[PDB]
């Protein structure tokens, strides 16, 4: 049917481990993209030079 | 100081009932009731109603489509229109002081429709798709179509207009439409939430006409009439009836009672992976009575057929006077329960005070229900089996009967 | 001392527009207002007012014009958008003060 | 599409700014210029480029 | 008006020295509506233990020991009264309407079922192939599936993604027991509200719930209510993609705050200003709710509905819409928008109405006594007592633009949604997308 | 017309050393150029809408 | 924590990132350049005219 | 169009080659030999338009 089915696990698989049920994906990730954007915000200073 | 102030109705010079009852509740609803609907449309104009209840939102001589939208928008406030075959009532809800304000628009929708050729014309293709909805659910189209073997001349007239005409309904159609049914002795300012005084000191500004019953819809021939729709949806809608009980009638009560008398009985009469109930509508000069059966396709004509029987040895005696007690208690319930919610509760004070410009206290309105039962019932079905059947149907229906079939 | 009637009659048979044959209405550059405005129209006016314009074009096309007798009379005017266009821009602009 | 003027990518431009382009039937030379000042650019281009081979 | 608010009446509430916490609220109102609000549900459920809530929810009905089937119903049909309910993830109730002439015999009706099921093994084995069908059927409502799967990405992993229903295999194996199991374990007066609302006496009802629900909790842990486990929230998308449908679902949203939090209220105007829209209508004018009138004038979708489903400790505050399979992008662009513009630059005058709206909806919420009870039954079980509507009042009529400014942005700007989409979908852009359509270009 | 003249003299007056005869003139056209556009068009533009009502 | 202190802070509001990227680059330049320089100037020790400026500039 | 950019003669082109152009999920990098082709008639147009300055 469809409730027959589910998200399959990302755990280790992927994911970041800050990311494993029990507790808010949030306040936690809010951190998370500050550095993949810290990269970006980087890359695009290194582009600026 | 514990919210009783008395319903005070006063009939103005015109015909015009007004209706309140300040219940203080912090959200009030006013509403417009009327004679009108599609029981008062020719073989031409037809629909008219219908595309009518829908220029609701359509620009108006005191207040545009567009500030009568936001206008009512910018109060949280809601109109919309509910129809019947016979009446149509224009509510409008809202709460405190935005009821004065709430008022504007909906005193100009009901009377001053100058409903532009343009906008019409540009409005009617909605018609398309308000019917295509409201025909998913295939119980509508089964009673579209019983009305129509049930009668013939008005009131057998569709509720949502026909496709043919879709397009056809004239910005003019609407005004003569209106000018011949929205008119002071057929109209009803009802309301809740809302002084008496105030209330009436609108119906000041609602005095624009006067013309008693302008079209009056001719009286309801009756017709055996019988028609089935082969469509396939793997499970018949099947429904049945015999002309009878009216409004006001005293004859009425009866079905009601025998409507519940009948049910229990119906169901559990015919076993298996169904659904059936006894049908009851009840029209200002007619009625109808009788029970739709959705079933599944080959199992149609038992279902049906068992349906019947039951009604059938329902008037040759088949009903203990306890029977009458348990359901003459259920309306009682029923009729209280559904009008908790003011809007399904303000269509009562409003019915009322539209068809009688009484108002039948809970009291008598049950000593009237308790006041007849074994007296009647046992025979109110009788009428049924004796009488003329129109049948309606749609489904596979290779294996439902036809009434030559009883 | 001189009439803006008796001016716009000037303007009128000077902007010569009616010796193409077309009222005023037939010549307002089409807007937004005046598109809605004509969306409006009656069918009646419409296929007129195309006509006109197609018979306009038809004309300019052809560098010539149309005899003295056909050209249309100042008083003789049909205003047959005005109405319509007016309430539309009203429309309009009350619209455009609600939304602020 | 059986019409190729209009079933190719390039094609179809051409068969839709010089073929098929609707275009008011009224039109004074007024409205040459512009495929003048085009042929102008192309006389200056062509022109130019050949005498730049010098 | 304000008056009016003010002179509604209190509601009345003490608990029992069981657990149990009776509330309800009177009126002059023949009729009447009184029902047992769980805090049960789905999410309460176990990777075997999944279904169970629903199972019995079934079977809630078909009887108990004291009085069988064919006489509970006949019990229930002979009085007139109206035993209806539900289960969802982490609430469950069972409430009955009579004409408070009943509040004792419904009461007791009540108690004999929360604690007392039939569950007779050979009705069980019926109601399980009845599921198994009727669940086939929630199956083309697309219109649900489609937050089904919302849920089942949303919080991906744990409890509540688990969907009210549960998986076939449970329901085509739970056995008598399993469901006692979860009766026996949830089912508990602590966790149970006894709530009405009609022309009842609150003292005749604590005395009748007082005396049906004789209820004795001996240990530490039976008065104890056990927290939930906390669900993580995954941003991320779900397809079940089929071009072979009329039109596709989408469905995204953001983490809700949970009820507790006061800024769900902020958080609910907000969604007042964008409301929904659905072609029947008449508005192609309408109220600033943008997203409505744009619907209508590019046609974007056929119907869309904002919504911030809240719970205990978490939420889905997002936007659900249908559209033909063409207009699905224009459609989010246009819609995800508004959330920037709502929470990047909203205004005075638009807030002013949201309010309204939500006043509106607000008092519309309690319309009559089975909807009132609702509240009641609810607000206790999840906020702790009871909201008047004296205080929503407040709560939202004090919310201003630079207010819901704060607070969308607070929950959307540059968060990861969960999107969930079935149906003629190949329109819908990749997830980076309508990820990066989380920040407005400011 | 008054434009396009005023053009076609700016042009002369371009053609022509700085002298008295000249400069004011140029200068005066060089003023009428502005205006006419600026200015003169726009008025004699809407006067005409309102020698049609408009 | 200064990840989540920069998020919040400068890649929040596309506004303030942008902001950042500028009075950041005027910082890496500065710093990459002094530091490139020296760099490369070290591991060309007494070669440079910088370096042998002197023996008409001393050293 | 409330989208712009699709609703831009120009604008389009832009959102119809660089953003929404539909491109296989799986692609390796020898598919970016040509954006790089690219930069190279770039760098050199640019480079030599530049060194023919002198
Ligand atoms: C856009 C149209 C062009 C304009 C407006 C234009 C105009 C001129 C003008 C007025 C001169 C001076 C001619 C004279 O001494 O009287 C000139 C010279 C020249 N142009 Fe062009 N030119 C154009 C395009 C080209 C092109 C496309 C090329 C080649 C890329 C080109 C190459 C030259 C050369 C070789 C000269 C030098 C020899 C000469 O003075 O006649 N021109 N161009
Ligand atoms: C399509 C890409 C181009 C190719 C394949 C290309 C290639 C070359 C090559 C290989 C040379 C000889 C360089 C050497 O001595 O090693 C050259 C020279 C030159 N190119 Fe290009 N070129 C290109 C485009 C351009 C452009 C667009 C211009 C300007 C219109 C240009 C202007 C020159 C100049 C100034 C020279 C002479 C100076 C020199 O030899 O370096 N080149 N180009
Ligand atoms: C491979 C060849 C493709 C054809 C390209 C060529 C194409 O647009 O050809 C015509 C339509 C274009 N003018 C017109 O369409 C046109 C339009 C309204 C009226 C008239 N006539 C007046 O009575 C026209 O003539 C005219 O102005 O040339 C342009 C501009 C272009 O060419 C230019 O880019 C060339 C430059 C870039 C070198
Ligand atoms: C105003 C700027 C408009 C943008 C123009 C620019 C535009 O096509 O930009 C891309 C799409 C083009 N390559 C691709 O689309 C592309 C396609 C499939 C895969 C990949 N990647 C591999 O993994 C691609 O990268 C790339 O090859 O540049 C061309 C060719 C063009 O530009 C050239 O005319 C410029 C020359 C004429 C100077």
């Amino acid at each position: 049917s469809h409730t027959d089915i589910k998200v399959p696990n990302f755990s280790d698989y992927r994911r970041p481990p800050d990311d494993y049920s029990t507790k808010s994906s949030r306040e936690s990730d809010p951190s998370r993209k500050g550095f993949s954007y810290l990269v970006t915000a980087v890359t695009t200073l290194g582009v600026a030079y | 100081p514990p919210h009783p102030q008395d319903l005070e109705i006063t009939k103005l010079p015109n015909g015009l009932v007004i209706a309140s009852l300040e219940n203080y509740s912090p959200g009030s609803t006013i509403g417009v009731f009327i004679k009108a609907g599609s029981r008062y449309e020719n073989s031409s104009n037809l629909g008219t109603s219908h595309l009518l209840r829908l220029a609701s939102s359509l620009t108006t001589k005191g207040a545009s489509s567009f500030k009568i939208t936001r206008g009512i928008e910018a109060v949280g406030g809601k109109l919309s229109v509910e129809s019947t075959r016979e009446n149509m009532a224009y509510t409008v809800e809202c709460l405190r002081d935005d009821v004065e304000i709430l008022m504007e628009f909906l005193l100009n929708v009901t009377t001053a429709p100058e409903f532009r050729p343009w906008e019409v014309a540009d409005l009617q293709p909605q018609l398309k798709i308000d019917k295509a909805v409201a025909f998913q659910n295939p119980q509508t189209h089964v009673i579209e179509n019983l009305h129509a073997a049930a009668y013939r001349n008005a009131l057998a007239d569709s509720l949502y207009c026909p496709d043919y005409r879709i397009g056809k309904v004239t910005s003019v159609e609407l005004h003569d439409f209106v000018q011949n049914h929205f008119t002071s002795a057929r109209m009803a300012l009802v309301g809740l939430g809302v002084s008496h005084p105030v209330l009436k000191n609108v119906a000041e500004q609602l005095l624009n006409i006067r013309g008693g019953l302008g079209l009056s819809g001719a009286k309801a021939k009756y017709r055996g009439g019988e028609i089935r729709e082969q469509n396939g949806d793997s499970l018949v809608h099947a429904a049945i009836v015999a002309e009878s009980a009216a409004i006001g009638g005293a004859e009425a009560n009866a079905f009601s009672v025998l409507q519940h008398v009948l049910g229990a009985n119906p169901h559990v009469k015919r076993g298996n992976p169904f659904d059936v109930s006894a049908f009851n509508a009840s029209y200002s000069d007619s009625g109808l009575f009788g029970f739709y059966t959705i079933s599944q396709a080959a199992y149609a004509g038992q279902v049906i057929k068992a349906a019947y029987n039951q009604v059938k040895t329902i008037a040759q005696g088949n009903v203990s006077n306890e029977n009458v007690q348990a359901a003459k208690n259920k309306l009682k319930a029923k009729y209280l329960m559904s009008v908790e919610s003011s809007e399904g509760f303000l269509e009562e004070v409003g019915s009322q005070a539209l068809a009688a410009g009484s108002y039948n206290p809970p009291s008598t309105v049950l000593q009237q229900i308790d006041a007849v039962a074994d007296a009647d019932v046992i025979k109110a079905a009788k009428k049924f089996v004796s009488r003329q059947k129109s049948m309606a149907a749609s489904g596979n229906l290779g294996h439902t009967p036809f009434v030559d079939e009883l | 001392s001189r009439w803006l009637e008796g001016i716009r009659k000037w303007y009128y048979n000077a902007a010569g527009f009616n010796k193409y044959g077309l009222m005023r209405d037939d010549t307002i550059y089409e807007n937004d207002d005046v598109k809605e405005a004509i969306r409006r129209l009656p069918e009646n006016l419409y296929d007129d007012r195309m006509f006109r314009i197609k018979r306009a074009l038809d004309l300019n096309m052809r560098q010539q014009i149309l005899p003295k007798e056909q050209w249309t009379k100042y008083e003789e005017d049909v205003p047959y958008l005005e109405p319509y266009l007016k309430e539309v821009i009203r429309e309009r602009k009350e619209r455009e003060e609600w939304d602020k | 599409a059986p019409n190729i003027r209009k079933s190719h990518p390039l094609l179809k431009m051409i068969n839709n700014s010089l073929i098929d382009l609707p275009a008011p039937s009224n039109i004074s030379a007024w409205w040459n210029f512009g495929s003048l000042l085009a042929v102008c650019l192309m006389t200056q281009i062509l022109t130019g480029l050949l005498l730049a081979m010098h | 008006y304000a008056q009016a608010l003010q002179s509604v009446p209190e509601t009345q509430v003490s608990q029992l020295d069981n657990g149990v916490r009776v509330a309800s609220e009177q009126s002059s109102q023949p009729t009447c509506t009184v029902g047992v609000w769980i805090d049960a549900g789905s999410r309460y459920e176990s990777e075997k233990n999944n279904g169970a809530g629903y199972f019995l929810e079934h079977l809630a009905f078909k009887g108990t020991k004291n009085r069988p089937q064919n006489a509970l119903e006949k019990e229930v049909e002979s009085m007139g009264a109206h035993l209806n309910a539900y289960s969802s993830r982490e609430h469950t109730a069972y409430y009955i309407k009579a004409l408070s002439k009943d509040v004792p015999k419904a009461v007791e009706l009540l108690a004999d079922i929360v604690q007392n099921c039939s569950l007779e093994d050979s009705q069980i084995e019926k109601e399980r192939d009845v599921i198994v069908r009727e669940l086939q059927e929630n199956d083309t409502s697309m219109r649900e599936v489609v937050f089904n799967y919302l849920h089942a990405t949303a919080f991906q992993g744990t409890g509540l993604a688990q969907s009210v229903e549960g998986p076939s295999e449970n329901i085509r194996k739970l056995s008598r027991a399993d469901l006692t199991e979860y009766l026996s374990t949830h089912y508990t007066a602590p966790r149970m509200v006894l709530a009405a609302a009609g022309g009842v006496e609150h003292q005749q009802l604590l005395e009748l719930a007082q005396k049906h629900f004789g209820g004795v909790p001996f240990t530490y842990d039976d008065d104890a209510v056990p927290t939930l486990s906390k669900c993580r929230f995954t941003g991320s998308q779900i397809r079940h993609r089929e071009d072979g449908l009329p039109l596709a679902h989408v469905a995204i949203a953001v983490e809700g705050p949970g009820w507790a939090h006061p800024d769900l209220v902020a958080l609910q105007v907000a969604n007042a200003i964008i409301g929904h829209y659905d072609r029947t209508y008449g508005g192609g004018l309408h109220s600033s709710s943008p997203l409505a009138s744009i619907a209508v004038t590019n046609k974007l979708c056929q119907s869309f509905q904002t919504f911030s489903i809240c719970y205990s400790e978490t939420g889905l505050f997002g936007f659900y819409f249908v559209c033909d399979r063409m207009s699905i992008d224009d459609m989010m662009f246009v819609l995800q928008g508004q959330w920037m513009r709502l929470c990047t630059s909203i205004s005075e005058s638009e807030v002013l109405r949201g309010k309204n709206f939500l006043r509106n909806a607000l008092v519309s919420h309690l319309d009559g006594t089975t909807p009132v009870c609702e509240d009641i039954g609810r607000e206790l079980l999840t906020y702790g007592r009871r909201i008047p509507l004296e205080e929503w009042e407040e709560r939202l009529a004090e919310v201003d633009a630079r207010m819901v400014r704060e607070v969308c942005s607070k929950y959307i700007y540059d968060q990861c949604p969960a999107v969930a989409g079935p149906g003629p979908i190949e329109q819908l852009p990749d997830y980076n997308r309508i990820r990066s359509g989380m920040f407005w270009l400011r | 017309w008054l434009l396009v003249a005023n053009l076609l003299i700016l042009t002369w007056i371009g053609s022509q050393p700085v002298e008295h005869p000249f400069i004011i003139i140029g200068q005066m056209a060089s003023l009428s150029y502005f205006t006419i556009l600026l200015i003169l068009f726009p008025t004699i533009g809407t006067l005409e809408n309102k020698m049609l009502n408009y | 924590t200064l990840t989540a202190r920069l998020y919040s802070l400068l890649f929040r509001r596309t506004s303030t990132f942008a902001l950042t990227i500028v009075v950041g680059a005027l910082l890496f330049e500065r710093a990459f350049d002094q530091g490139a320089d020296a760099i490369y100037e070290h591991i060309n020790e007494g070669k440079l005219w910088k370096h042998i400026k002197h023996k008409y500039e001393n050293k």
